[PDB]
């Protein structure tokens, strides 16, 4: 409070971007896996307590058909960035009447990010995003958007208290020839290494976007099935 | 920049309290006893006052007590300039529901009003609260005799005898002890009355030292003249 | 407390009192006068950079046709005053039909000047004003402004570091003649008179360029340029 | 203004700090006195000079707000200049203008305190540093004698005094004061208080006095409405208070 | 143009509306019911300019439901009737005046008493035994004025809206397609042939 | 340090801290290399990635055929400068029908930029830009710091370790400005001064990008395999 | 004060199976003044779009002008990325609704290849609604021009010469040289009996090679 | 113009003429009076043909964000309520509109409602909108049936569209068919009024004056 | 205005004032839930009790929020969501579902964490229904950071963390309680384990049990223990 919000310190660096990054580093994991037959999302359901309806709980969102979103953090201030990137990415296609590129929505949201300060939000957003979509330009894309309102391509990313961990398997397992199938059962191999829980279909949550059907988040009992199928694969591995 | 010389009203303590309303509190328990009792047929109001002096016009003085409307009245402990402010919204508020409804105000709608007001003070604007509680005193047609008492937090709760200001564990503990629902107003006048004589740090209860109001059966809302606390006080013993 | 205009614990407001010690920067002492029918404001000049354009320099100013200014204190800050000043006093005559006073522009001034004392956000002007004129009603009169947003009308005053010296000798001169105004009819005598008490109460001989001059006459207050000022130095020489 | 939060704010003990400094101004002030009579009001102040060379008669400290309705201070002069200013429009804007009639002393003065309380809590003020004595007349409540302090608080009175000598003031009032008192009594009462804390030289130039009494029809400055009041303040002359001084 | 009548009899108040709805050349509605439920006890009917009536009626019962819900308790009739006239009142003074005529038909359950307060576009309300907007009360009043009485039952009441709605088909040159008829009541409100 | 706190408190000597650690944060940004001939103006940018999975972040952005600009540091400020940058161009080309001069598009900037640091609320841009453009008067290379201040130069290099590139520029200088008829020999030089600031780390067809405008050469990107000539 | 005026001119768009023409008269007028023999109506836009819009001339300017910086600022933010001609056609209804209440008083033709690389032409009434048609003319001299094309182009009321009105005349490829041909010949109909048509035709074509420019002399 | 729509056992028909006219010229046969807000709601232009376009198509976009944040379909009547109160938001402004949204869910069931430019919402089994408005009435409550087939419904109303275009000249050029069901609406096609009229002419031997 | 920002990252990244809201949720006065297969049942533990009401505040007929933490936010946060819920059934054609009602109320909630010169609400609510065509009783929590969750059974306030743990024993996630007298004597149960009763049931059948029921439950549940 004695620092202004927008000062820099001597290091070049805002000090509210840094402590909204280290916010996030207490967020549930999320991974995604870009592939050419499609995108995967995962994220790690962190309830609370078993009263809890994991089913609410809703950290992957469609921003449009091709378009998802997973979020790790301040998750109550993805809200608001989803809505925007939502009108967003409709009002393009009122005016345009075509569908946004993935970029283009990304950047969208991180434009958002740094409008904070005072004489505006008071803060930056404590959430990370993963933006996943497809768009006819550039195909199947994964984009890290960050608070400091940057965002980078991925091939493959985890944010969240389980990043690094993820992130340094999926410099180990990530190639460019993964099928769907492939990137689903890494994800969930991943999700279960770095989540303190066992994984099930109801402490995990998938989805995917595909081309021929979109974004869609995949139900329990397909989750199951796939868990199921890693438990079995798991014995060569 | 103004930022350094701003004291940060409306922020939470790290024990999730309001610092700046605990602190009107404080004001506010300095300030002189009111009391206000529920009778069957009726609501008594009484206050002490705390600024005496052979030279003050008590019989022109009207600090403690005020009429809302025709049908409900407050009365102040605290800052009396901040509750005249509020008093006068209030006052406003009446006249706006019966111009709209051609209805007299329902007394929880006025304090209502009046204690989002105070609340707003307390969330937004980075201004002081208002240092005063009030209590309020009315009847409407669906309740009929309500008793209200409101503080610097917004927080409005009912009562059948309540008080605020300096002295009120005890003033409560003597309510407490002597309140009866069956109880007439002339019988609530005498309680009132005794509780503030109990409770008075001053070495002995006058007419002087006191407003009184009633609200009773149409509703008749009546502050004392001094003569007639004279009266009142010589009919209950203590002078 | 020290650094904005609200109240220490003793009732002070410091800026205020810091704001005075500013109007001691440049080193310049002034005086004003009234005679019978003008009012002479002498200030002096010191100009030691003899990069300086000497006629640039001054703390005189014509407010209006009628009002002379004088500032003590620093150069930029009565800039400030001089220019609302101006305005004020072209807005007084287009709204009310008749030019402005000379005691209203220093009643205005010192308004502003209480707002600066009152309002966290602006600080006060470092400045004293002296405004002279002869008005319509009053005939001649000096009215000076400060920081505080007192004004006050003068007799007579002094302005500066060596203040008390010029104001007891004016007050003892006073006490000599038993009259509240320098009995002499044309102006040239009065500067001479203020001029020669200047020069006993500083201990210091002026040239024409060490001074500068401001007279107010029922028609007009003007400045003296340097040659009027040696033509009333010499007349003090000989006279 | 960045200064959009208050500068006056509760501490732990309930204290409004800035208030009561303006308090401690106000007593530091020059005193100033008030007694009401059956048959009118007494306001009364020192003028102390800041120079020999000020010319006391055009400082005003005793101010008339309206034809029946005087004002007199201590504490700090700019802040009741300004206080007067404001209260002389408001009873224009807040009732004259619309009722074509005068305010009443207590409806001027509650307007007084509340000019004076949103100093105390909007943004980026303090508070007034005075204290204000109002004296006037109305047809209803005849006179009547307030005194608001930097709170915004007020109070009638029968006689009162602020600033400095106050306390020794406002005994010898309670001992002087009584209910049968006339405004010439009043009078004389005051100059007896003010002599006791006055800086020594005590006469109709170092006085300020006014009364709220009779209509003085000879200052209404026309004639032919029967019905339109003279005003009922009236400023002493300093020679009315000498005169009253060699006598008293 | 549309017809509403009311009716305050004894125990109850009758309300009846027109069902057609004509834009140009043709009509669009045989069947449009010209009334909103305010509260469980009051009734608005209304009629005027097209899309004012509707947005109107629907913003006046939304207030009303919060009202409720704020208070957990229900308005009487009058205060109902003020709030509307104050409605009225202001948007004749408004950059586009709601062009609506009401009847607001209610049973006070404090004071046991039906209720019928008639509001005109201007805001002009005038509590009535019986009541109409337009034309219809021109056709209908010497009916009511004549054959009305303070005393009547509900089935009476309902008799003279039939005498009243025949002379309107008889003389009245527009084919109105017949009205629905609200019955408001103790019971609360019902519709009724 | 009581005077780093906001930018409208000068420090005892006349220093504004926050505008020092604002050019911090370019000095942290990666290497950018701007030259240019009197016909040609060369930008010449190393990209970073954030690691192996991740693309590499664009160090250059055009606002015409006629102008572009390269980027280090804050890159969100960039978008913002940039798209301000693109609105001045627009309304002189709407309004007079004319090519914006770089030279007053810098001072457009510097004028955007001083704001930030003389009122309380803001921040400085944490930015550095340089700007090349062909216009009436030929090929032209500013360099932008979010002090404010603009220069026309032949040549510099921003961002960490650019001093070597600066090095080599200047030591180069009457060699590259007389390189009026092949853009592809400019750029030659500015990927020769850019490999003096790379420290363990090589050029690729990834992470260099070239962009170049001139005389009859429209401000045009290189990347990936477009670049793969150059190194 | 009248803020609109009517400066004539007459544009006439045609999709073919892989080719667009827009065509338009050179003359400005004013009541029975010649403005100008020759300022043209027709523009390329920018990525095989071309675009006109007819009638005052002002608004016209104005559109035209607004939908080149829409142009330029779509590529500034899609990377250069090609304006397809459906997306210029919403955004050009966006434009001309934006104005709504003051609207620009003009009837817009642009054309283009879509997507598929056919033609494609989108006309606009002033407020911006919108249709994508396979012919559309504009301005005063429409009605002595698109009839003759609704009968040379598309065989209208033309039936198998043997069939007795049985079997429709079928529809058949035109080269752009054939419709080109129709259009010279319909505009100098226009010409022979409408004052304001100009005195020179200029066309522009689109085609997958990109846009080409031809001009014609007409009659004064 | 000529527009209709009507409910019926499998749904909901809509069928439009394709006539634009400026006074006596026809500026187009072929303009397209159905708008397609999404895959489950039509619209209907017969008003100011930019207004009904433009705010239909805006219309589309709020069911769509509508449709994201409460993850359901939007009714019918809550889509003709976002309209009807978007034209009062103009009312006297000038906006010129007079449409049918048209849709099919499973709590409402097939529902039409007509939406004006006064601010007008009315649900109706039957809507015929424009200048053929009667002659398309007249057919179609001559012959409607709730029980009819889709083919007759199809039939039916090109019949009214045909009706309005052999009286009304503001009416013709083609007409569109579509039918509204619960899985979406169906496209039937485009039919040219003229070969539609000499076929009814003969098939049907009505028009017996011409 | 006012513009400070109040709500800001620590360096370890937390929100204080927004940690400090739940503080203030936490000493407030306990409220507690629990869905069954066909109801919601909402209980809480010289004032006059007529003019101080329940606790359980209906912002639509079908539809119900408690709360914990500072009474004079929750009034405004009741007030929104009221005006809310009337904005919809106007503007749209239906009442508000329970989760539209519950996103909103969170993102006022949030809003206030984010936006200068304003404190956080020091509520928490929970927030009971039925959608209005539907059966699938509902109950979520909203919290002063926004965040929003539909629960089984869930309790707020000074005694949660017990009543919580209780429930938990005794909520079975598979068997939930199936009838209204069991969903009360669950409620009643963990209220015991340290009264007031509101019982929602479909079609806006919201009724506040008697005490004389209330303490048939609390003597029955004090004879089997």
């Amino acid at each position: 409070y004695d620092r202004g919000v927008s000062t820099f310190s001597p290091e070049g660096r805002l000090f509210q971007v840094e402590y909204s990054l280290e916010a996030i580093k207490l967020g549930s994991t999320a991974i995604g896996i870009a592939t050419k037959e499609g995108v995967v999302l995962g994220v790690e359901k962190r309830a609370t307590s078993p009263l809890l309806e994991s089913d609410s709980i809703e950290k992957i969102v469609e921003i449009d058909r091709h378009i998802g979103c997973a979020m790790s953090g301040l998750t109550a201030d993805a809200r608001s960035m989803i809505e925007h990137a939502r009108t967003a990415a409709v009002t393009h296609n009122l005016y345009y009447d075509e569908d946004i590129n993935v970029e283009s929505l990304t950047q969208s949201v991180c434009d958002l990010a740094l409008r904070f300060g005072e004489g505006l939000m008071s803060r930056p957003f404590g959430v990370a995003l993963l933006i996943a979509g497809h768009d006819a330009d550039d195909g199947y894309q994964l984009f890290h958007a960050e608070p400091s309102g940057t965002f980078y391509r991925y091939n493959a990313k985890a944010i969240g208290s389980g990043s690094e961990g993820a992130q340094a398997e999926l410099l180990n397992e990530w190639h460019s020839s993964l099928t769907l199938k492939e990137a689903e059962l890494l994800v969930l191999k991943i999700l279960k290494q770095v989540m303190e829980e066992k994984l099930d279909e109801n402490n995990a949550q998938l989805s995917c976007i595909t081309k021929q059907d979109g974004f869609k988040i995949y139900d329990n009992e397909k989750t199951a099935e796939l868990i199921k199928e890693l438990k079995e694969k798991e014995a060569a591995e | 920049g103004s930022r350094r010389y701003d004291s940060r009203t409306t922020i939470f303590s790290p024990e999730g309290r309001l610092y700046q309303v605990e602190y009107a509190l404080e004001s506010i328990s300095h300030a002189g006893t009111a009391i206000g009792i529920m009778a069957s047929d009726g609501i008594v109001l009484a206050a002490e006052r705390k600024v005496t002096s052979t030279l003050l016009e008590q019989d022109t003085s009207t600090e403690k007590l005020y009429k809302l409307n025709d049908k409900i009245a407050v009365a102040v402990a605290g800052l009396t300039a901040d509750a005249e402010i509020l008093i006068n919204t209030a006052r406003i508020h009446a006249q706006n529901y019966l111009k709209t409804y051609n209805e007299d105000i329902p007394v929880e709608i006025l304090v209502r009003r009046l204690s989002d007001i105070k609340q707003g003070y307390t969330q937004h604007g980075g201004l002081r609260p208002f240092g005063v509680s009030f209590i309020y005193a009315g009847y409407d047609d669906r309740y009929g005799y309500q008793l209200y008492t409101s503080n610097p937090s917004g927080n409005y709760t009912g009562w059948k005898a309540i008080s605020v200001g300096a002295n009120t564990s005890a003033a409560q503990t003597l309510l407490q002890m002597d309140y009866k629902d069956d109880m007439k107003v002339d019988d609530a006048i005498e309680l009132a009355l005794k509780t503030l004589s109990k409770t008075t740090d001053s070495s002995a209860l006058t007419y002087d030292r006191l407003e009184f109001a009633t609200i009773r059966k149409e509703v008749y809302q009546k502050i004392f003249k001094p003569q007639e606390i004279k009266d009142i006080l010589v009919k209950t013993g203590i002078t | 407390d020290r650094h904005i205009t609200i109240f220490s614990p003793e009732g002070r407001l410091y800026q205020v009192e810091y704001a005075f010690k500013a109007t001691n920067q440049t080193n310049i002492n002034s005086l004003a006068v009234r005679g019978k029918d003008c009012t002479v404001v002498i200030s002096q000049k010191k100009v030691p950079d003899k990069l300086l354009d000497p006629t640039t320099v001054s703390y005189i100013f014509c407010i209006s046709r009628t009002i002379g200014m004088v500032v003590n204190g620093p150069i930029p800050d009565a800039r400030n005053a001089a220019l609302r000043a101006k305005a004020e006093a072209a807005e007084f005559r287009y709204k009310y039909g008749y030019d402005m006073p000379c005691d209203v522009l220093a009643k205005r001034m010192a308004n502003l000047s209480q707002i600066y004392t009152q309002r966290a956000y602006m600080r006060p002007l470092g400045v004293i004003l002296t405004f002279v004129s002869v008005d319509e009603e009053l005939g001649p009169s000096i009215y000076k402004t400060d920081p505080a947003g007192y004004y006050v009308g003068y007799k007579a005053t002094a302005t500066g570091p060596k203040q008390q010296e010029i104001t007891t000798n004016l007050e003892n001169h006073f006490k000599k003649s038993k009259i509240d105004h320098i009995n002499e009819e044309s102006w040239e005598k009065v500067v001479e008179f203020a001029i020669t008490h200047m020069i006993d109460a500083l201990g210091t001989e002026f040239s024409k360029n060490d001074l500068e001059v401001g007279v107010a006459t029922k028609d007009k207050f003007f400045t003296l340029s340097a040659e009027n000022i040696e033509e009333r130095l010499v007349a003090i020489a000989e006279q | 203004d960045r200064y959009s939060f208050s500068l006056t704010t509760f501490s732990p003990s309930g204290k409004l700090g800035q208030i009561d400094y303006a308090l401690t101004a106000v007593k530091q002030g020059v005193t100033s006195l008030g007694i009401k009579a059956t048959n009118g009001v007494v306001i009364a102040t020192e003028k102390k000079s800041s120079s020999p060379l000020a010319m006391s008669e055009t400082l005003s400290k005793v101010s008339l707000l309206t034809p029946d309705i005087g004002a007199v201070y201590s504490g700090m002069g700019p802040d009741y200049r300004v206080l007067v200013d404001k209260s002389r429009k408001v009873a224009h804007t807040s009732y004259k203008r619309i009722y074509g009639e005068y305010p009443p002393t207590k409806l001027l003065v509650s307007e007084v305190a509340k000019i004076m309380q949103e100093a105390t809590q909007s943004g980026g003020v303090r508070p007034f540093g005075v204290s204000l004595l109002i004296a006037g007349h109305d047809e209803f409540n005849g006179f009547s004698l307030y005194q608001v302090d930097p709170s915004g608080s007020y109070f009638p009175w029968k006689a009162t005094a602020i600033g400095k000598g106050s306390v020794a003031a406002k005994t010898f009032l309670e001992k002087r004061w009584n209910d049968e008192l006339e405004l010439e009594d009043a009078i004389h009462i005051a100059l007896l208080t003010l002599k006791e804390s006055v800086e020594g030289e005590f006469n109709g130039d170092t006085i300020e006095l006014a009364i709220i009494g009779d209509e003085n029809p000879d200052l209404l400055g026309y004639t032919g409405i029967p019905t339109d009041k003279g005003p009922r303040f009236r400023k002493l002359t300093s020679q009315e208070i000498n005169d009253r001084l060699e006598a008293l | 143009m549309d017809i509403i009548l009311g009716i305050r009899v004894q125990d109850s108040v009758i309300l009846a509306s027109s069902k057609a709805v004509t834009r140009g050349i043709s009509v669009l509605k045989d069947s449009d019911d010209k009334t909103r439920q305010l509260s469980p006890h009051t009734l608005m009917s209304f009629a005027g300019e097209a899309g004012d009536t509707v947005q109107f009626a629907e913003y006046i019962q939304a207030n009303i439901q919060l009202y409720s819900i704020r208070e957990d308790y229900e308005l009487s009739p009058q205060a109902v009737s003020s709030f509307v006239r104050q409605e009225l009142a202001k948007s004749i003074r408004s950059r586009r005046p709601y062009q609506v005529n009401v009847l607001i038909g209610g049973y006070d359950k404090k004071k046991n008493k039906p209720e019928l307060y008639q509001i005109d576009y201007l805001g002009t309300k005038v509590e009535l035994p019986y009541g109409a907007h337009g034309y219809s009360g021109f056709y209908t009043f010497s009916l009511l004025d004549h054959h009305y009485r303070p005393d009547m039952t509900t089935e009476e009441g309902l008799d003279l809206l039939k005498l009243c709605v025949q002379e309107l088909e008889k003389r009245m040159p527009m084919d109105f397609k017949g009205v629905i008829v609200k019955i408001v009541d103790k019971d609360g409100i019902r519709q009724v042939d | 340090n009581n005077y780093d706190g906001d930018t409208v408190t000068f420090s005892p000597t006349g220093r504004l801290f926050q505008v020092e650690y604002a050019l911090e944060a370019i000095k942290q940004g990666s290497v950018t290399v701007g030259l240019r001939s009197n016909t040609h103006a060369v930008l010449v940018a190393l990209k970073r990635n954030a690691d192996e999975l991740s693309s590499y972040q664009k160090k250059i952005i055009k606002c015409d055929e006629h102008m572009g600009l390269s980027l280090a540091g804050l890159a969100p400020d960039a978008r913002v400068l940039s798209n301000y940058l693109r609105q001045q161009c627009n309304y002189s080309s709407l309004v007079f029908n004319r090519k914006l001069a770089v030279e007053r598009a810098g001072h457009l900037l510097c004028d955007k930029a001083q704001k930030n640091t003389q009122s309380y609320g803001g921040r400085p841009y944490g930015v550095g830009l340089l700007i090349i453009g062909y216009d009436k008067s030929g090929a032209h290379l500013l360099e932008f710091q979010p002090s404010g201040n603009v220069t026309e130069l032949y040549g510099t290099a921003i961002g960490a370790r650019s001093q070597g590139a600066k090095t080599y520029l200047e030591r180069t200088l009457d060699t590259f400005i007389k390189i009026d008829g092949n853009p592809d020999e400019l750029i030659k030089a500015g990927v020769e001064a850019i490999s003096q600031s790379l420290r363990d780390e090589s050029l690729t067809v990834d992470n260099l990008s070239i962009a170049i405008v001139g005389k009859d050469t429209p401000f045009t990107i290189y990347d990936g395999e477009a670049v793969a000539k150059y190194i | 004060f009248n803020p609109y005026g009517d400066n004539g001119g007459t544009i006439l768009g045609i999709a073919g199976e892989d080719f667009a023409v827009l065509a338009g008269d050179t003359r400005n007028i004013t009541d029975y003044s010649i403005n100008s023999r020759y300022e043209p109506k027709v523009f390329d836009c920018g990525d095989n779009i071309v675009m006109s819009a007819n009638g005052f001339a002002a608004d016209g300017d104005a559109l035209v002008k607004r939908f080149k910086n829409s142009v330029k600022w779509y590529h500034f933010d899609h990377n250069d990325k090609k304006l397809s001609i459906n997306s210029a056609a919403r955004n050009i209804q966006h434009l001309l609704y934006g104005k709504r209440f003051f609207p620009y008083y003009v009837h817009t033709i642009i054309a283009g290849l879509d997507e598929d690389g056919k033609g494609a032409v989108y006309s606009f009434d002033p407020v911006g609604s919108y249709e994508r048609e396979q012919c559309r003319a504009g301005g005063a001299a429409a009605s002595l021009i698109m009839p003759f094309l609704d009968n040379q182009v598309n065989f209208k009321n033309q039936y198998e010469p043997g069939t007795n009105g049985k079997v429709k005349k079928p529809l058949k490829y035109l080269s752009v040289e054939e419709v080109i041909k129709l259009v010279r010949d319909s505009f100098t109909s226009a010409t022979e009996r409408h004052i304001q048509v100009g005195d020179g035709l200029e066309i522009l074509i689109v085609t997958k090679d990109g846009v080409r420019k031809e001009f014609y002399e007409l009659k004064r | 113009t000529t527009t209709l729509a009507f409910r019926f056992q499998g749904g909901i028909i809509v069928a439009v003429d394709s006539r634009a006219t400026a006074g006596n010229w026809v500026a187009s046969q072929t303009v397209k009076k159905v708008i397609e807000i999404n895959p489950f709601l039509l619209g209907t232009m017969a008003g100011g043909a930019a207004d009904c376009q433009f705010w239909e198509t805006w219309l589309g976009s709020q069911c769509r964000l509508h449709e994201l944040r409460e993850k359901e379909r939007i009714s019918v009547a809550a889509a003709s309520k976002i309209l009807s109160n978007l034209v009062y938001q103009y009312k006297g402004a000038g906006l010129s509109m007079g449409t049918m949204i048209c849709g099919y869910t499973r709590k409402e069931g097939p529902t039409i409602y007509y939406v004006d430019s006064d601010g007008t919402r009315l649900k109706g089994d039957i809507f015929c909108v424009g200048s053929g408005q009667t002659f398309a009435y007249g057919v179609l409550d001559s012959n409607y049936k709730w029980d009819l087939s889709v083919e007759d419904a199809l039939y039916l109303g090109k019949r009214s569209i045909l009706a309005a275009a052999h009286r009304d000249a503001y009416s013709g050029g083609s007409v569109n068919l579509y039918h509204v069901t619960e899985d979406g609406w169906i496209y039937h096609g485009n039919h040219d009024v003229g070969e539609l009229f000499w076929k009814v002419k003969e098939e049907e031997g009505s028009f017996n004056n011409v | 205005g006012y513009d400070r920002a109040l709500s800001i990252f620590s360096p370890d990244g937390h929100i204080f004032q927004v940690e400090y809201a739940l503080e203030a949720v936490k000493r407030g006065t306990c409220a507690v839930g629990v869905k069954g297969k066909n109801c919601v049942v909402l209980g809480c533990e010289l004032q006059d009790t007529r003019i101080t009401p329940s606790k359980v505040s209906k912002i639509d007929s079908h539809v119900v929020l408690s709360f914990s933490g500072l009474n004079a936010d929750s009034r405004i946060l009741i007030e929104k969501a009221r005006v809310e819920a009337q904005s919809h059934r106007l503007t749209l054609e239906d009442p508000v579902t329970v989760e539209y009602l519950t996103r909103y109320v969170a993102g006022v909630q949030q809003r206030y964490t984010q936006s200068g010169g304003v404190r956080p609400f020091g509520v928490s609510t929970l927030i009971a229904g039925f959608d209005p065509r539907d059966d699938e009783p509902k109950l979520y929590q909203t919290e002063p950071s926004g965040i929003y969750s539909s629960w089984s059974a869930q309790t707020i306030g000074r005694n949660s963390k017990t009543v919580r743990e209780f429930l938990e024993k005794n909520y079975d996630r598979k068997e939930p309680p199936a009838t209204v007298e069991e969903c009360v004597k669950l409620t009643v149960r963990s209220l015991l384990e340290v009264i007031e009763i509101t019982v929602v049931k479909p079609d806006s059948d919201i009724v506040a049990l008697s005490s004389e029921e209330i303490n048939q439950y609390v003597t029955q549940i004090e004879q089997e223990k």
